[PDB]
């Protein structure tokens, strides 16, 4: 290759610096997030070069690896692996990250042993079989006797947010989670739920709307508070309407032509209003805007309305209101109005919003978020993204497993125990996939500090004569129950981890030579 | 000289002759089976199922690691004159077969590289070309000796799937071996012409998405389309669709000229807008009257239609593209109508379940149409953990849809794992002898180019070539030729019909046809001009 | 050097290579001499006096066949073939594209007008895969929404070749429609929909079952000629829809008002097939079509190229052997016979002369010095021979190909038209007589 | 890939070809001046020094070259100089024709061994023909082919006159000058006449001394400017007080002893000066110098002294008087002898004015009469080219008295020549007669040149030359056109020994060989290899 070059302004690594640079390169993403992984972590502050470098901190990694701009061709890979996690589950990131890279780690050690790349495929594949085994036999289901249902449901939530900001306020925030979800009894939107972020006050003092709140304040001369208000949504418009006709003008002899036309521009707009008044409302919300005209006719009318209260509000408030688009307004006696108790305006963090309370079939909620900094409120909301996002998936499928590092376990224990009933050639490289497996409670208990040398002996040690839910106890640093503790992850997280970081480790794995085309807008 | 002329003056034949570069010789030739060198090694390692992959970065930063040939080379920077004809062969064998993207690199290559020998004998640099030629017709002939299939493209498509598990065997997508390989099949026999043997590939969407894993691909007898209802508050579930497809926008008609309407009076200002507001009751009603409950437009929707879709229970699609109306058009039987006041039951289309497929966290919520009634047209839906194995995928399948295709237009197989190269090697060797007149030095030459491939296989196996082909090419001498192959892990014995390696005729055919033509019209050339500086 | 080829070209068709290298050795000869005086008027007039005697003698030494409108006169072609695409990248496949040829300039008019024959490349396939048609072909340019249907199975289809527009926007860039009333929009509405129609139904009822159009072809058109069982492609280009009225035997109708059975066109096979991967729109089966496509095939463009060049030679040569059947042996062997004669003649003449007109004869020589040396065959020894049989044998002995030894060209049937010598000698005197007559150059310094 | 050499490689047809050109370049130049209607060359330096000549060997070591096949044919020349004497023009003219028509035989496949034996086997055999085909010894002809010889050399060059003025004194100054030694040597040594230069009176006023011309002067006004019936006194040592030698000191203790220790250093001097004129010495001539304190010793006894002359100069002077070069004193342990026998004399010597400088003439010697020319010229540039001018036809008569026989010229050898060696060709003509062909045609560039120079019919005149040479040899009537050549003022054949046109036999038989191996040297140049220049380390 280096001798007698053909190529333009381009240039290759072959069998030599190809591999080594690539191992080196995609290896060093998970030390990146490594930290990150258990609940005694440390968390991250990601810095722009500048304008306006909207400073970041987070712990998750896929927030981390996303903004990093990783250049090395090879590295991309595992970036886009943990991109895939966050967008199907939206937990378990560091985990499938620091996982490939340990997978890595150990290939390039096989390769220094002589054994060839396909080799060390072939014995993870039949490694990943067994693993996945393994989770699919120690899956604990739940079915009714909702009393035990909603504990897991409070089990998965407090799990999830011990690893962010919201740490030792999970008295508050582990209810805003399950109950959220479980109050939608729907869809898994993931939009129902809507954060608002204010500042002033503590993480503590967040709660839970049980209407729903609405921005753009209550009109000028129309009524602030009605009691009992019948609520029509629409997603029609107020004015300039120009009705269908795509080039036509006034042309007349005279000027009072026009004044009279000008009559009969507002008598239509009147009409139009009269036949909205005539379904009955009390509150009336809009998507187009509202112009000085219509506002009036309302206002005399004793009816409010609101002008643009999102592209999508109008949609969310048919969810939560129990009516619909109503874009066009031609049948009164067809149309369906929703119903509340209350209207009236409240004071959040210095700010009015429009607070329907008591809504009817109101199949969605807001989260009021309080916090004494950006960087808080931010990291925070984050943080009811996620368990929310997974709350939301439990909910459709009740498997869950052992967490705390014994389905890891688990998993090696059953590759271990068929790489034994396997020829050396293939079983050095079995063997490697249990010993990263054994790497993530090793990294959970480095991370906070306790001696790993210990809890991963006995950890191994109790599930080598059952015990197959023994696992890491982060509080006092020993060996637990974790049915006893309430420590359980989903099982759908728990898959994909195992899945993906074997997947796309063997994109590494199979390739010998990178070919880098001349760069370009480079001078 | 150049720039000096024996009375001292400048001596110019040529524009910026002094900034040229011009070599003929015998150094030209060298030159061009050195650049042919570094080709066949580039892809040397990625020959066979135990070959590696290639990591190709593109000028944009986007990263493909890549197994086709086609690929690969597409995406060098080459600056060699006949190094890029060498990619172009590599296209030309993508573009008519499908299979040896690698295959008439290392052929061709081996052919070039005896070629350097030959000429430091002193023959003559056309000699070379033409006893190839004359002993690649003896590789032909004799490859076509040995050939038997007894598919029928009804039911019994057993050797079928072996012939997909043989082309995708060397994919990145080895774990769904057997099932991407039925896939593939049940792809290609449900739209393929059996009356006269004609594929039409258009008729196979290739569609996926990040997310899920490989054995999650799926067949779908139907279309998937992007999402977009006029109204968010329609059905997720259509039990019995009666489509109606248009492609006139749901709004009032607009004439194509210019128009510039006239209104003097109040009663013209008035009586207008009153028209208007009672046409948008025409467009919906239409399609009510036909018995329709779903409508696909290639337009948008006008505010007033989307109310008047939910009071007459009429689920609709806005902003559906090109090639998505005609496909829905050909799934489901119907016909495009292009006015509303057009329509008919007869023109409607006749699908079943229709529903939507989430995935993950995502706002996507494909809408796809499951059921359906002697369609010709299928989806292949591609699924994976990222987007690098996706789109290998999706190239990996498109192989498997060639092969299949190639079976259809001629069923005609070879033995594949080195065999039909190493039996035609054979052949051109016993006719080598028979008759050495002038050119024996050449009918050997190209008889050992053909074994390139079974020893260049035998080293991406981890094997020692000369004692491995000394072994296998012993034994179909001793018996009656058998169809004996080489491999790594060697599967019992290399007998290639136990280990159902069945690759097509006519591939191999035109591998070797198109690799001597391309030597040919790189050796027969004794001047190189590429020009110096830009500028 | 160069513009003598470009005349050669036009002139004779494969004069090329030749034509420079006796110029250049008519220049070589005389450079010992034209260094010692040697005034350039008498030099002018040896080049014109040998250049008027070796032109005059091929006429005498060419033959002629009697054997007109027979099996003879085609086997007369061929053999012109066979030298027309040597020296060609042709190796085996010489009687393969000959024989397509010789027919397909003998199935032209009495006018062989080159303009018959189209050549078109398609990527994919050997040498022996190309075909040659007897209509016409194109490429299946753009395609409108619809073009997924239209079944292309025809077996008696007629053709319309049309310029008309199919489009919905019937506007002439300069119409205001003016309107007052609600009912006079619509009826404007419903007036462009009814122009389209009406074109479209004055097509139909027709039997053009395969209509074909420079001009776009809308979606509204393509759906209503579906529905209507009929086939449509447009934006088709004028020079195949030209060569498509002459293969057809039809006409081209730019008004759709006067169309009928007795302007449309006729064949037997109308498809469209997948040679080189890409989809191809062919035409054949017409008995009376006046043309004939050539299609290439091959494993790259640059080797399709230097093809379709060795076809338009092929053709050119057996055109004129057609209108002129004078033919002389090929390689070297008439510029051996010419040398003899113009050296006798000079050694009859006393005077400055004999360093002249001899320096000319000797200058014929490169022809089959260049036809040896490019290969070995020991060319001083091979002229050695030759010299000594011209001189007692007969008169068509040249170099041999397979063999390093002489052989007769003309038993070997090694011909070509006598056209190629007599220009190719006029252009390289002519040219040696104005480069010989420059005493003088001025270079202007403005560059700009 | 290449190879690793970091210069340039080139074979093949690129060197061959540029070997030819560099020879060609070359000659290009000389071709010019060849025969007696050739014209002169200006060469000018960077600084502004100007230089006219015609003579090709003084041209060619002047005009700087780089390419080393055209070295070749500069070094050719200076083998002339050495080896012939006048042939400095048509030796490269001959060598750079075989290199361009042994070019035109190997671009046909000839392999260059088979051209460069036919070379070496036609060079022998033409040299036999000519040996064969001389016209005379110098015996019949007596003092006309000394004279013929010395004008046909001069017609060349600005002296060319019609007359005999400047022959008489090229033939007479080389016969003044015979030394006979054993074995039958009749020497002319030429180099020992004394060529003199002065920008004053016409060339028809050059003066032929009787004697030798010294380049010095008397110097100090008081000493006698004519001597008749002179003593010389040749001496190598200076006279000046005698200086102290570095490894003897001068370290004294007796003060009264300053005067006689100082003294000493004057009056060991003149005690010498006394007795190299108490022998009769009349002019003293030393290598060395004379200081004012001896100047006067020989102003006051009348004699005259002539310091810082050439060494080269007095042992000609002295061989030429019969004196005896004394450095020291000797003669059997005497202490001060200085050799009274051994003075040379003169029958006059006399300090004269030669256009504004002083010239010492020594007449007539008394031992072996020794020559000096005087040339004179309107100025500088006529002066130099007159002195080269001489100087070639010294040589030439020289060569025409060692070596007794003469050959035509006018270009009638090459002529016979180019029959003979053609049939030739025929004889042995196998696989060579190519070689043997090109070597005689190689051979005409000499009257083709000849007659365009003369700006003369070409094609026409030397073809009818051939004619009458090739009659001599197909009718064998002894018809005797051997000897005609051209006639460059008439445009016509002449008998070139009715007209007195001779050149030494070895002018051409020398040319011929020297000619020939230097150009089949140069056709076996096929690769160079050059490597790049080290210039700043």
């Amino acid at each position: 290759a280096p001798v007698n070059i053909f190529k333009a302004g381009a240039d290759e690594e072959r069998a030599e610096t190809a591999r080594l640079t690539s191992f080196i390169g995609a290896i060093a993403i998970g030390d990146l997030v490594k930290s990150t992984l258990g609940p005694k972590g440390m968390d991250k502050i990601l810095l722009s070069s500048g304008r306006d470098a909207s400073l970041m901190v987070t712990n998750d990694g896929a927030t981390i690896l996303k903004n990093i701009g990783v250049d090395n061709p090879a590295a991309k890979v595992l970036v886009d692996m943990s991109r895939v996690q966050d967008d199907e589950v939206g937990d378990g990131t560091t985990s499938v990250t620091v996982l490939a890279a340990e997978l890595l780690r150990e290939a390039e050690s096989l390769i220094a042993k002589k054994i060839h790349p396909q080799t060390i495929i072939a014995g993870w594949r039949e490694a990943t079989k067994a693993a996945r085994e393994a989770l699919l036999s120690s899956a604990v289901d739940h079915g009714s006797d909702e009393v035990k249902f909603r504990q897991d449901l409070m089990n998965i939530a407090g799990t999830t947010l011990s690893s962010k900001l919201l740490t030792h306020h999970k008295d508050h925030f582990t209810k805003l989670a399950v109950e959220a979800v479980l109050r939608l009894k729907g869809s898994g939107n993931l939009e129902a739920i809507h954060i608002i972020k204010k500042l002033g006050g503590s993480l503590a003092d967040s709660y839970l709307d049980e209407g729903f709140l609405l921005d753009k304040k209550i009109g000028v001369n129309q009524p602030k508070r009605i009691e009992n208000a019948k609520i029509l949504i629409a997603n029609t418009g107020m004015d300039t309407d120009k009705i269908k006709i795509f080039g036509s003008r006034v042309r007349v002899d005279s000027t009072a032509k026009v004044a009279e036309i000008e009559h009969a521009e507002k008598e239509k707009m009147k009409e139009k209003v009269e036949r909205i008044l005539k379904h009955g409302i009390n509150c009336f919300i809009n998507r187009q805007l509202i112009y000085n005209y219509p506002e009036q006719l309302f206002g005399a009318a004793g009816v409010m309305a609101i002008e643009h209260a999102d592209f999508a509000g109008v949609e969310r408030l048919a969810l939560v209101t129990g009516g619909e688009i109503a874009s066009t307004f031609d049948h009164p006696e067809l149309v369906k109005l929703g119903s509340c108790k209350l209207i009236e305006e409240v004071m959040i963090g210095e700010d009015k919003l429009i607070h329907f309370s008591g809504v009817a079939l109101g199949e969605a909620c807001t989260i009021v978020l309080r916090g004494a900094t950006q960087q808080i409120l931010d990291e925070a909301e984050r943080s009811l993204h996620d368990a929310l996002c997974v709350l939301a998936q439990t909910v459709k499928d009740s498997r869950t497993v052992y967490g705390g590092g014994c389905s890891e376990m688990l998993m090696a224990h059953a590759v271990t125990q068929l790489a034994n009933r396997t020829p050396g050639k293939e079983a050095v490289a079995m063997e490697s996939y249990a010993k990263a497996l054994r790497m993530l409670p090793t990294i959970i208990a480095d991370n906070a500090g306790y001696d790993s040398a210990d809890l991963v002996a006995q950890l191994r040690a109790a599930h080598s004569e059952g015990n197959t839910t023994a696992g890491l106890d982060m509080r006092e640093g020993t060996i637990g129950d974790m049915a006893i503790l309430g420590i359980t992850e989903s099982f759908q997280v728990k898959r994909q981890v195992l899945l993906s970081a074997a997947e796309a480790a063997e994109v590494i794995l199979r390739v010998d030579n990178i070919i880098k085309a001349a760069p370009r807008k480079r001078v | 000289t150049l720039a000096f002329d024996e009375y001292g003056r400048p001596f110019l034949i040529i524009k910026d002759q002094d900034r040229k570069s011009r070599l003929m010789g015998l150094e030209a030739l060298k030159s061009h089976i050195m650049a042919a060198k570094a080709v066949a090694n580039t892809m040397r390692t990625s020959l066979g199922p135990n070959g590696l992959d290639k990591m190709m970065v593109d000028k944009d930063g986007d990263v493909t690691v890549t197994n086709d040939g086609a690929t690969i080379l597409s995406m060098m920077d080459v600056d060699h004159q006949i190094a890029k004809l060498m990619v172009e062969l590599s296209k030309s064998q993508d573009d008519e077969i499908g299979d040896g993207t690698t295959g008439v690199v290392v052929l061709a290559g081996a052919l070039l590289e005896e070629a350097e020998q030959l000429l430091d004998r002193g023959i003559h640099p056309i000699r070379i070309a033409d006893g190839y030629e004359q002993a690649a017709r003896v590789a032909i002939e004799h490859l076509d000796k040995i050939s038997d299939s007894v598919l029928v493209d009804i039911k019994d498509t057993e050797p079928l799937i072996q012939t997909a598990k043989t082309t995708l065997g060397s994919k990145v997508v080895n774990s769904c071996h057997r099932q991407m390989a039925e896939i593939a099949v049940n792809a290609v026999l449900t739209v393929a012409d059996m009356e006269r043997r004609d594929v039409d590939f258009e008729l196979i969407k290739v569609e996926g998405k990040v997310g899920g894993r490989l054995e999650d691909t799926k067949l779908i007898k139907g279309v998937i389309v992007d999402k977009d209802f006029s109204h968010p508050q329609m059905p997720k579930k259509v039990e019995d669709a009666k489509i109606a497809i248009l492609t006139c926008p749901f709004e009032p008609p607009k004439p194509k000229t210019k128009h510039k309407l006239d209104v003097t009076s109040v009663e013209d200002y008035k009586a207008l807008q009153k028209y208007e507001k009672e046409k948008f009751e025409e467009m919906i009603q239409q399609i009510k009257e036909t018995g329709a409950n779903l409508a696909i437009c290639q337009w948008g929707f006008d505010d007033e239609a989307n109310h008047l879709l939910l009071q007459n229970n009429l689920p609709a699609v806005r902003w559906v593209g090109g090639p998505e109306i005609e496909l829905i058009a050909i799934a489901t039987g119907g016909r495009i109508v292009p006015r509303f006041s057009e329509l008919t039951a007869e023109k409607l289309g006749f699908a079943g379940l229709v529903q939507e497929i989430s995935f993950g966290t995502t706002k996507d919520k494909m809408l796809v149409i499951e059921q359906c009634k002697n369609s010709r047209a299928v989806t292949i839906f591609i699924r994976g953990g990222n987007k690098m194995i996706i789109e290998e995928a999706k190239r990996s399948l498109h192989d498997a849809l060639c092969v299949i295709r190639n079976l259809i237009r001629d069923n005609r197989v070879v033995y594949g794992g080195g065999a039909a190269e190493i039996s035609c090697a054979l052949a051109v060797s016993q006719e080598a002898d028979k008759c050495p007149t002038l050119e024996q030095y050449a009918m050997r030459a190209f008889a050992d180019a053909l074994e390139v491939i079974p020893m260049a296989l035998s080293e991406n196996s981890g094997m020692n070539p000369i004692q491995t082909m000394t072994e296998v090419r012993a034994r179909q001498v001793k018996e009656m030729n058998p169809a004996l192959g080489i491999d790594c892990l060697h599967k019992g014995t290399n007998d290639m019909k136990q280990q159902h390696v069945i690759e097509t005729l006519i591939g191999k055919k035109q591998q070797i046809s198109l690799a001597t033509q391309m030597v040919r019209m790189i050796l027969k050339i004794d001047d190189i001009r590429k020009p110096g500086e830009s500028e | 050097l160069v513009d003598i080829a470009k005349s050669q070209d036009a002139e004779v068709g494969d004069g090329t290579t030749s034509v420079t290298l006796l110029a250049a050795e008519f220049l070589k000869q005389v450079k010992p001499y034209v260094e010692e005086g040697l005034h350039p008027q008498i030099i002018i007039r040896a080049f014109r006096t040998a250049t008027q005697l070796a032109v005059n003698k091929i006429k005498e030494i060419a033959v002629t066949v009697k054997k007109a409108d027979k099996v003879e006169q085609r086997k007369l072609l061929e053999k012109c073939a066979m030298t027309a695409l040597s020296s060609k990248l042709i190796s085996q496949q010489k009687a393969f594209f000959a024989k397509m040829v010789v027919d397909a300039v003998m199935m032209l008019d009495d006018l062989l007008q080159l303009k018959m024959i189209g050549i078109k490349k398609v990527q994919g396939g050997a040498l022996e895969d190309s075909q040659l048609v007897a209509g016409v072909a194109f490429k299946k340019t753009f395609s409108y929404a619809g073009f997924e249907m239209q079944p292309k199975k025809y077996h008696n289809p007629k053709i319309a070749l049309l310029n008309v527009e199919l489009e919905l926007k019937a506007e002439k860039d300069n119409a205001e429609i003016r309107v007052h009333t609600v009912e006079d929009y619509q009826a404007i509405v419903d007036a462009e929909w009814n122009i389209l129609y009406d074109k479209l139904e004055k097509i139909h009822h027709s039997g053009a079952k395969v209509v074909s159009s420079k001009l776009p072809i809308g979606d509204v058109a393509t759906q209503y000629f579906a529905d209507r069982d009929m086939f449509c492609a447009g934006r088709v280009p004028e020079e195949d829809l030209k060569r498509t009225m002459m293969a057809c035997g039809g006409s081209i109708q730019t008004s759709v008002n006067a169309l009928s059975a007795d302007v449309l066109g006729r064949c037997q096979v109308f498809e469209e097939t997948q040679i080189g991967g890409e989809r191809y729109n062919f035409f054949t089966g017409c008995p009376k079509a006046k043309t004939c496509t050539f299609i290439l095939r091959g494993g790259a463009e640059q080797f399709m190229e230097e093809t379709e060049r060795s076809l338009h030679d092929a053709i050119m040569i057996v055109r004129r052997a057609i209108k002129n059947d004078s033919v002389v042996a090929g390689g070297g062997a008439i510029e051996m016979e010419l040398s003899k004669y113009l050296r006798d003649y000079s050694r009859t003449i006393p005077g400055k002369q004999q360093l002249l007109i001899g320096a000319y004869a000797k200058a014929l020589e490169i022809i089959p010095r260049q036809l040896c040396d490019n290969a070995g065959f020991d060319a001083t020894n091979i002229l050695n021979k030759l010299r000594a049989r011209h001189a007692q044998g007969g008169t068509w002995y040249g170099v041999d190909i397979n063999n390093e030894d002489i052989a007769d060209n003309f038993e070997a049937f090694v011909w070509e038209p006598a056209m190629v010598r007599i220009n190719a000698l006029t252009a390289a005197s002519e040219a040696a007589c104005l480069i010989v007559s420059v005493d003088e150059t001025i270079k202007n310094p403005r560059s700009t | 890939g290449p190879l690793s050499v970091f210069g340039d490689r080139s074979t093949g047809e690129t060197i061959r070809s540029q070997n030819v050109m560099a020879a060609a370049s070359i000659a290009n130049i000389v071709k010019s001046s060849l025969g007696p209607v050739g014209l002169d060359k200006m060469l000018v330096d960077d600084i502004g020094d100007v230089t006219i000549t015609n003579d090709g060997a003084t041209i060619l070591k002047l005009l700087e070259v780089e390419h080393p096949a055209a070295k070749v044919l500069c070094e050719l020349a200076d083998l002339q100089d050495k080896e012939v004497g006048d042939g400095t023009t048509s030796v490269v003219i001959i060598a750079a024709e075989l290199l361009k028509n042994a070019d035109e035989l190997v671009k046909q496949k000839i392999h260059p061994t088979s051209v460069i034996s036919g070379y070496r086997l036609a060079c022998k055999e033409a040299v036999r023909y000519i040996n064969e085909n001389l016209i005379v010894n110098t015996d019949e002809l007596g003092r006309d082919c000394l004279i013929n010889a010395a004008k046909t050399s001069m017609s060349s060059k600005i002296i060319g006159i019609n007359g005999d003025f400047f022959a008489n004194m090229v033939v007479d100054a080389v016969l003044a000058i015979k030394y006979t030694d054993i074995r039958g040597q009749p020497r002319y040594p030429v180099n020992s006449v004394n060529i003199l230069k002065a920008h004053g009176r016409s060339q028809m006023e050059s003066m032929l001394i009787s004697g030798y011309a010294l380049n010095c002067v008397v110097g100090s006004q008081g000493m006698p400017k004519r001597i008749v019936n002179a003593k010389i006194a040749c001496l190598d040592f200076s006279l000046q007080k005698t200086k102290m030698k570095l490894g003897v000191q001068v370290v004294i203790t007796d003060p009264e002893k300053l005067d006689q220790i100082r003294q000493r250093e004057s009056d060991i001097t003149k005690e010498r000066i006394q007795k190299i004129l108490a022998t009769g010495a009349n002019v003293i001539l030393t290598t060395g110098g004379i200081d004012d304190m001896c100047l006067k010793y020989f102003v006051e006894a009348g004699a005259m002294a002539v310091r810082r002359v050439l060494k080269r100069d007095l042992k000609r002077i002295a061989k030429a008087s019969g004196a005896t070069i004394l450095s020291t004193l000797a003669n059997l342990e005497g202490e001060e002898t200085f050799e009274a026998a051994m003075l040379g004399q003169a029958e006059e010597v006399v300090q004269e004015r030669i256009c504004d400088d002083e010239l010492i003439l020594i007449k007539n010697t008394k031992a072996r009469t020794s020559a000096s020319i005087i040339l004179r010229g309107a100025n500088d540039f006529m002066c130099d080219e007159m002195e080269r001018s001489l100087h070639d036809a010294l040589c030439v008569v020289k060569r025409v008295l060692e070596s007794k026989s003469v050959v035509p010229g006018g270009g009638a050898v090459e002529a016979a020549l180019s029959i003979y060696l053609e049939n030739y060709a025929t004889s042995m003509g196998s696989r060579e007669q190519l070689a043997i062909a090109e070597f005689a045609r190689s051979l005409l560039v000499i009257p083709n040149t000849l007659a365009v120079n003369a700006a003369q019919d070409s094609t026409d005149l030397v073809a009818k030359l051939r004619a009458f040479h090739n009659e001599a040899q197909v009718n064998p009537e002894r018809k005797n056109l051997k000897w005609i050549g051209l006639d460059l003022s008439n445009g016509k054949p002449r008998d070139n020994k009715q007209a007195g046109v001779f050149e030494p036999t070895i002018v051409k038989v020398k040319s011929l060989k020297f000619a020939t191996e230097a150009a089949i040297t140069i056709l076996r140049i096929d690769d160079l290899i050059k490597l790049h220049p080290e210039s700043k380390d």
